[PDB]
RNA sequence: GGCGUAAAGCGCACGCAGGCGGUUUGUUAAGUCAGAUGUGAAAUCCCCGGGCUCAACCUGGGAACUGCAUCUGAUACUGG
RNA sequence: AAGGCGGCCCCCUGGACGAAGACUGACGCUCAGGUGCGAAAGCGUGGGGAGCAAACAGGAUUAGAUACCCUGGUAGUCCACGCCGUAAACGAUGUCGACUUGGAGGUUGUGCCCUUGAGGCGUGGCUUCCGGAGCUAACGCGUUAAGUCGACCGCCUGGGGA
RNA sequence: CUGCAUGGCUGUCGUCAGCUCGUGUUGUGAAAUGUUGGGUUAAGUCCCGCAACGAGCGCAACCCUUAUCCUUUGUUGCCAG
RNA sequence: UUCUUCUAAAAAAAA
């Protein structure tokens, strides 16, 4: 579904600088041009088709994946295609215990979503202006960390994660709770709580929007069957 | 459905500016009388809550052991910290011969003839936690024959 | 004991007086022997009957005190016959006519008073004292409170050396002024000694 | 069973006696293994029975005595 | 090899490492007893003695000060030949060999590409720090293992006595 | 008589800014994290960051008094015309 | 710059 030369042009063969390897990456690398490392592209694609297969056949069944990714360089990107492909993200910073102490996080999400009805609709303005800016502020932060995941209800059925070693507490949590991981795994990256390993760069900016807007494309599609 | 075990329950201290602080940890065992078991170990101000947050942690992070009909089966040795132990399968009607914890953890994991013997320190954590590493890689003949690639009687 | 009395710092911001008169300097004294003598009676006979409050007031030279209790069928049993014989022997012993009203107590589980007096029974008849404790808290939680700290304090179990356990849940600001924090205690004389029983419990803030 | 810190690596090295030894072929059969024979007293231990009302006890037959010697054979490993 | 070795020059001399071959053909590894080497202090004989400095003397501090601090100062430290054979003689890790992800250096050879400047790509020896699996009571060790194995030797069995 | 068998009450560190818990995670474990770090405050007060997310007892506010003005009320209080 | 020492009896929990 996705070609070579678009991931070429995108710039997904590009890897780290040689010091900063990590040994369980080896059968993804190609060689090293340049004292940076090379992806082949002619291993990501066959297995980036499976994930992609495997995210259409999840979506099919109605259900909840999850998109993490908290780089900067691609915050905008997974926040606009998650919400084009009507799905869920996390693009400002991860707060430890999301999927695991989600009995919690619950209350947390339950504290955003009536905020932000007192706030909008339920007009809870004409008291004292320090405590009304506090409550603004209070509920700005809480939007910013959690608005993707503030309807999702109950924890996922899949996780897509932008940088394996970025976002190795998200990985964690879902390997310990038993949800599949499906991961963008730069050549610097530790892939084994990874079950769908997806070799490839996890920094530049048109391969970042290449690879959203490729599983956006395959979840709309599952969605729709 | 499940059947849980209290194996040990001690106090445990901690010492502060104002002095100490006394607190209690649970150690207890829950398994559905077949090859489920799990250990949990939890730790509170009090022994109801201390027993009760070891029962939840039990609950989860079980394992399936592949036993036999009612014992073990191949003699298998193992280790965690402290514990060297060794257990055996036994014929019909010989009970559990075994000490402290690992009486507990076998019969809550369903096992009911087997010979044990723990060396090294007799710890009852460690000893909990060596007796299901050495269940967890206890090898099956259906497990070993698909890996070998080889029929069950080719392997008897 | 650092704590000051929680009632006593709210006499005058969220919580009423037990005893609402005036009376100049000649007669204050005497007034308010004759209110600790009519409390001591009351707090003596009704010992069954759980006895919340004992409101006093005297308007026009006339004693009128508004018993808060919990089981008004108990204390007044058959229409009209024991209330009567309260309020002669309280008016003989006051020497002025008295008047006695009764104020049910909606929701007893939430009262300082009844909780203190339902502990100290349950010790005196030897229960678990965390028992007792885990039950009124649980009780008291269920029924809608914002918040319960009960403490208990002195020789328990038994034992030979007197400590003190407490629990609390929710939220019981001892600090701010106006929470209306109901308070009171309460003491169990068991075949080991006395028993201190102290409870808070917190019912939401009071805007003005 | 251990020897960095709990008791435990000689301060370091050379080296006789001693222990061990890469890889291929042939020969031998000492170590090793298989079979047979003789022997390993009786009782005792174990198995299946029998006799004292049962049991302890006594007793028939078998197994065991894991060993040693000789004869015949096997030659993969160790030794010549 | 360990103890250890620091201006420069000469004489005699041991070990280690690299690149191409050629050669002998298991000749190998370890080692009780044995032998040799073995810091500093100390001993004997004969020299030498500037500085430093056990003992000792004097002056301070102190309740006391047979010490710490100050001024002197003798064996000793130095040379030649013997003796002693001990150290936290330490990497608190015996020697030899095989296998098991990596990163940044230090030092010393050597092959190729245009040394298109002090460039790039390999391949050996020694050595420092970080770290994966694995091991470990933990701290940590982690291709120079305390990981997985094999050969040999020395040593330990509660603390004090010792 | 026993405050060294106790209840209740009080001093004290000290009105110092600290002390904990639920769930999650790390460690076989006692424990850790939260509660640490960069600023700031009288303050664990607040922000940012962060395997932590929240909550409670405490840090402040709500209470009394004092300082300014306005409305109601003017005697036993006051005297500008 | 100097600044020594405090003998000899405690109690703490067990769903």
């Amino acid at each position: 579904t996705v070609s070579m030369r678009d991931m070429l042009k995108a710039g997904v063969h590009f890897g780290h600088q040689t010091r900063y390897w990590n040994p369980k990456m080896k059968p993804f690398i190609f060689g090293a041009r340049n004292k940076v490392h090379i992806i082949n592209l002619e291993k990501t694609v066959p297995m980036f088709n499976e994930a992609l297969a495997e995210l259409n056949k999840i979506a099919s069944r109605k259900g909840k994946i999850l998109f993490v990714g908290t780089k900067r360089a691609a915050s905008e990107a997974v926040k606009d295609a998650a919400l084009s492909c009507d799905q869920f993200f996390v693009n400002h910073r991860w707060l430890g215990g999301m999927l695991t102490n989600w009995k919690t996080v619950r209350q947390s999400i339950k504290r955003l979503k009536d905020l932000e009805t007192q706030s909008q609709d339920g007009t809870f303005d004409k008291l004292t202006k320090k405590e009304a800016l506090m409550r603004t502020r209070e509920l700005e932060k809480l939007e910013n960390s959690l608005g993707g995941i503030k309807d999702m209800g109950g924890l996922p059925d899949a996780l897509f994660v932008i940088d394996a070693d970025h976002e190795h507490i998200a990985i964690k949590e879902a390997n310990n709770l038993g949800i599949p991981v499906f991961a963008i795994v730069d050549t610097n990256s530790d892939p084994d709580g990874v079950d769908f390993v997806i070799p490839g760069n996890d920094d530049a900016i048109r391969a970042v929007t290449l690879y959203l807007g490729a599983v956006a494309a395959t979840v709309r599609e599952g969605r729709s069957q | 459905e499940l059947q849980e075990k209290l194996i040990a329950v001690n106090r445990v201290s901690k010492t502060v500016k104002g002095g100490r602080i006394f607190s209690f940890t649970a150690l207890t065992v829950v398994g559905d009388g077949n090859g489920r078991v799990g250990f949990g170990y939890g730790k509170a101000r009090e022994v109801p809550a201390a027993i009760q947050k070891a029962m939840e942690k039990a609950r989860r992070n079980m394992i399936n052991v592949a036993l036999n009909n009612g014992t073990l089966q191949h003699p298998v040795k193992g280790v965690h910290t402290g514990s060297r132990v060794f257990m055996q399968p036994a014929s019909e009607g010989t009970g559990i011969i075994a000490g402290g914890a690992m009486r507990a953890v076998l019969e809550v994991a369903g096992v009911h003839n087997v010979l044990a013997k723990a060396y090294g320190s007799t710890n009852p954590i460690n000893v909990v936690r060596a007796t299901i590493d050495g269940l967890e890689n206890m090898n099956s003949p259906e497990m070993v024959a698909a890996k070998r690639g080889k029929s069950v009687e080719e392997i008897l | 004991g650092q704590k000051v009395h929680p009632n006593g710092i709210r006499l005058g911001i969220v919580k009423p007086w037990n005893s609402t008169w005036f009376a100049n300097t000649k007669e204050f004294a005497d007034n308010l022997d004759s209110d600790f003598k009519v409390r001591q009676y009351l707090t003596k006979e009704l010992a069954k009957a759980s006895v919340s409050r004992i409101v006093i007031e005297r308007p026009a030279k006339s004693i009128r005190v508004t018993i808060h209790t919990a089981r008004p069928g108990i204390v007044i049993g058959k229409k009209g016959e024991d209330v009567e014989k309260l309020r002669k022997v309280v008016a003989d012993i006051a020497g002025v006519p008295a008047q006695i009203n009764i104020a049910e107590v909606r929701k007893p589980e939430l009262d300082a008073k009844l909780v203190a007096d339902s502990i100290t029974s349950q010790l005196e008849r030897r229960v678990m004292f965390r028992r007792a404790m885990k039950r009124a808290v649980q009780n008291a939680m269920r029924l809608g409170a914002k918040g319960i700290k009960v403490e208990v304090s002195g020789r328990l179990g038994g034992a030979e050396i007197a400590r003190t356990e407490w629990y609390r849940e929710g939220r019981v600001p001892l600090h701010t002024l106006r929470a209306d924090i109901d308070y009171n205690t309460s003491e169990a004389h068991t075949t080991y000694g006395v028993i201190g029983v102290k409870v808070w419990i917190f019912k939401g803030e009071i805007l003005g």
